[PDB]
């Protein structure tokens, strides 16, 4: 019941603007202070801004400050966090979040944040949104004399995050790793899937690995074969 | 301003066990301090406010105490799900300040990793470019160590590694080191080897491929 | 809402230079680890919550230390005077924006006085406007007028920047005032530390003051209409007060002739032996 939602992110170049909007429901919004959090990935936590009931108080972190501004709607229970000039080191997930209590009480938990959004992406980078080259990574053979084969697919070169990746639809889960991606030096983001299944299943058994690039639309399905 | 301290930094523990992270604060913040658990990509989630007040949801494991300017959140019967890194927060003055984080992992019996090793695809060598990858799967503890060998020279700012989080089930580790190299030099070489060392592994383990076999 | 006073509220007893050299002195002080009222604001709109906007009156007894900490410079002067009735003399010391100005006058003052600022929107400039501090002006014995500096008009709120200590007391006819201005990063409390409290100016009022109360300030916005109803901004700032009592202390002269620490030797055992 109770949500909070961002919205906005996306990637835009450097000096570029941004305006996340946050809607809020299950709750008197009108009565709790909110927050932005910014993770930016490989990053600890670090809290962004917060507005006060009436929404005239606002506070902002030193690096944000000028750049960023946080509005509110009370009427509206939406929170904008109005980005300007975005700056390489400002990408991170921004996360909208409740204060516990309300911002009347004396004893006041409005700090402790209670509830959180899932967060929104906001990247800033001079690359243009690619979508991924998706290449077959095949299994050995007789690697071993017992028969455990691993296989995957190379999804290289996509931009921005985030990527999806899927076995046989969602058919096969078990062995299955789909690692983190890693920023390469080029700038553009690459990963790799992988799952291990018995040696026997290779020709018998059908590898297909899907993948899915929202940024890009792009979708594909690579089936992967001894070779 | 106040700044949080979070001590241990990482810790590894078994299911039952109990474990505390402490916080300190440079300042004395009086009770204003919570604490949160994160999961990898998913959003914070309070566990803890006022110090000793457990929020809604929360089961009784995790408990808050604290006095002066000195913190401690327990865990009194570690769970697989409480997989995480836990941060303590001070409300007591702005700006608002997060510790370091620390990260919990659950300690598990030792396990080696099965290698793999994967030659470039034909259709990626077009591009130009050439990628060996690597695979380390399913071991415990995380550490673990690649080395890259063409035509038996170490390699070095060619790499980059990746590792997924502790599994479900398992409670163990998978690791992908990719080794990019030009076309060109890629058909320089004969021998690609990756070689591999663990605690789990008695002997080093080495796979390796010859380009063209 | 009381916060302590941990160390704050130390002035030079007098103009005499000393140096490397401990002297103990009566004098009126806040006393160390004292309790201060904390008074807030947020003037509040037709609305009602947190805010509050507070303009009390408050005693002068003994003479009053006076703490603000502001964003924007919502508090722009106190009165000292027993009845403010416009029956006597009194003293207003107000910044209007432009001067810093003194007057004894008997003035008439408002039920409630206070500043408000409007900010118009075809011009991006915030002026002073409203100002209901005093009717009119009776006899005045003295008046002062001092620099041109302007002060923050609008209602901005956020991590208190600056520091202003005032200690108030009247002995013998004379207004003493003495001040300090340091920089300062929190929002909630005093900040724990120790400095000394200079002394600006000596009044020769000779007034009996009984009572006295501080002013703030409105900070309209240009997107505000200029109306009173509710197109105003008190701003985030708050201030504190305490009392000072006849105590010994001892106070530490540097090598400067600055005065680095102090004790209390009221407050503990272990203060009691440092005076002896």
């Amino acid at each position: 019941e109770v949500q909070l939602v961002e919205s906005g992110g996306g990637l835009v170049q450097p000096g570029g603007s941004l305006r996340l909007s946050c809607a809020a429901s299950g709750f008197t919004f009108s009565s709790y202070w909110m927050s932005w959090v910014r993770q930016a990935p490989g990053k600890g936590l670090e809290w962004v801004a917060n507005i006060n009931q009436d929404g005239s108080e606002k506070y902002y972190v030193d690096s944000v400050k000028g750049r960023f501004t946080i509005s509110r709607d009370n009427a509206k229970n939406s929170l904008y966090l109005q980005v300007n000039s975005l700056r390489a080191e400002d990408t991170a997930v921004y996360y909208c979040a409740r204060d516990w209590d309300y911002d009347i009480l004396t004893g006041s938990w409005f700090g402790a944040f209670d509830i959180w959004g899932q967060g929104t992406t906001v990247t800033v980078s001079s690359a243009s949104t690619k979508g991924p080259s998706v290449f077959p990574l095949a299994p050995s053979s007789k690697s071993t004399s017992g028969g455990t084969a691993a296989l995957g697919c190379l999804v290289k070169d996509y931009f921005p995050e985030p990527v999806t990746v899927s076995w046989n639809s969602g058919a096969l889960t078990s062995g299955v790793h789909t690692f983190p991606a890693v920023l390469q030096s080029s700038g553009l983001y690459s990963l790799s899937s992988v799952v291990t299944v018995p040696s026997s299943s290779l020709g018998t058994q059908t590898y297909i690995c899907n993948v899915n690039h929202k940024p890009s639309n792009t979708k594909v399905d690579k089936r992967v074969e001894p070779k | 301003d106040i700044q949080m301290t979070q001590s241990p930094s990482s810790l590894s523990a078994s299911v039952g066990d109990r474990v505390t992270i402490t916080c300190r604060a440079s300042q004395g913040i009086r009770n204003d301090l919570g604490w949160y658990q994160q999961k990898p990509g998913k959003a914070p989630k309070r566990l803890i406010y006022a110090a000793s007040s457990l929020q809604s949801g929360v089961p009784s494991r995790f408990s808050g105490s604290g006095s002066g300017t000195e913190f401690t959140l327990t865990i009194s019967s570690l769970q697989p799900e409480d997989f995480a890194t836990y941060y303590c927060l001070q409300h007591n003055s702005y700006p608002l300040t997060f510790g370091g984080g620390t990260k919990v992992e659950i300690k598990r019996t030792v396990a080696a990793p099965s290698v793999f090793i994967f030659p470039p695809s034909d259709e990626q060598l077009k591009s130009g470019t050439a990628s060996v990858v690597c695979l380390l799967n399913n071991f415990y503890p995380r550490e673990a160590k690649v080395q890259w060998k063409v035509d038996n020279a170490l390699q070095s700012g060619n790499s980059q590694e990746s590792v997924t989080e502790q599994d479900s089930k398992d409670s163990t580790y998978s690791l992908s080191s990719t080794l990019t190299l030009s076309k060109a030099d890629y058909e320089k070489h004969k021998v690609y080897a990756c070689e591999v060392t663990h605690q789990g592994l008695s002997s080093p383990v080495t796979k390796s491929f010859n380009r063209g076999e | 809402a009381y916060t302590n006073s941990f160390t704050r509220g130390v002035y030079y007893p007098d103009k005499v230079f000393r140096s490397s050299v401990l002297h103990s002195t009566q004098d009126l002080f806040l006393p160390f680890f004292s309790n201060v009222t904390w008074f807030h604001a947020i003037h509040v709109s037709g609305t009602n919550g947190t805010k509050r906007f507070d303009n009390p009156v408050l005693p002068f007894n003994d003479g009053v230390y006076f703490a603000s900490t502001e964003k924007s410079n919502i508090i722009r002067g106190w009165i000292f005077g027993t009845t403010l009735d416009s029956k006597t003399q009194s003293l207003l010391i107000v910044n209007n924006a432009t001067n810093v100005v003194i007057k004894v006058c008997e003035f008439q003052f408002c039920n409630d006085p206070f500043l408000g600022v409007y900010y118009h929107k075809n011009n991006k400039s915030w002026m002073e406007s409203e100002f209901r501090v005093y009717s009119s002006a009776n006899n005045c014995t003295f008046e002062y007028v001092s620099q041109p500096f302007l002060m923050d008009l609008e209602g901005k709120q956020g991590n208190f920047k600056n520091l202003r200590e005032f200690v108030f007391k009247n002995i013998d006819g004379y207004f003493k005032i003495y001040s300090k201005h340091t920089p300062i990063n929190l929002v909630r409390d005093l900040p724990q530390g120790f400095s000394a409290l200079e002394p600006l100016v000596d009044l020769p009022i000779g007034i009996n003051i009984t009572r006295f109360q501080t002013l703030l300030a409105l900070h309209r916005s240009y997107l505000t209409p200029g109306d009173s109803s509710s197109g105003w901004t008190a701003g985030a700032a708050a201030y504190y007060v305490g009392y000072l009592q006849p105590r010994t202390f001892l106070l530490k002269y540097n090598e400067n002739g600055t005065i680095t620490d102090a004790v209390d030797c009221a407050l503990d055992p272990l203060s009691e032996t440092k005076c002896t």
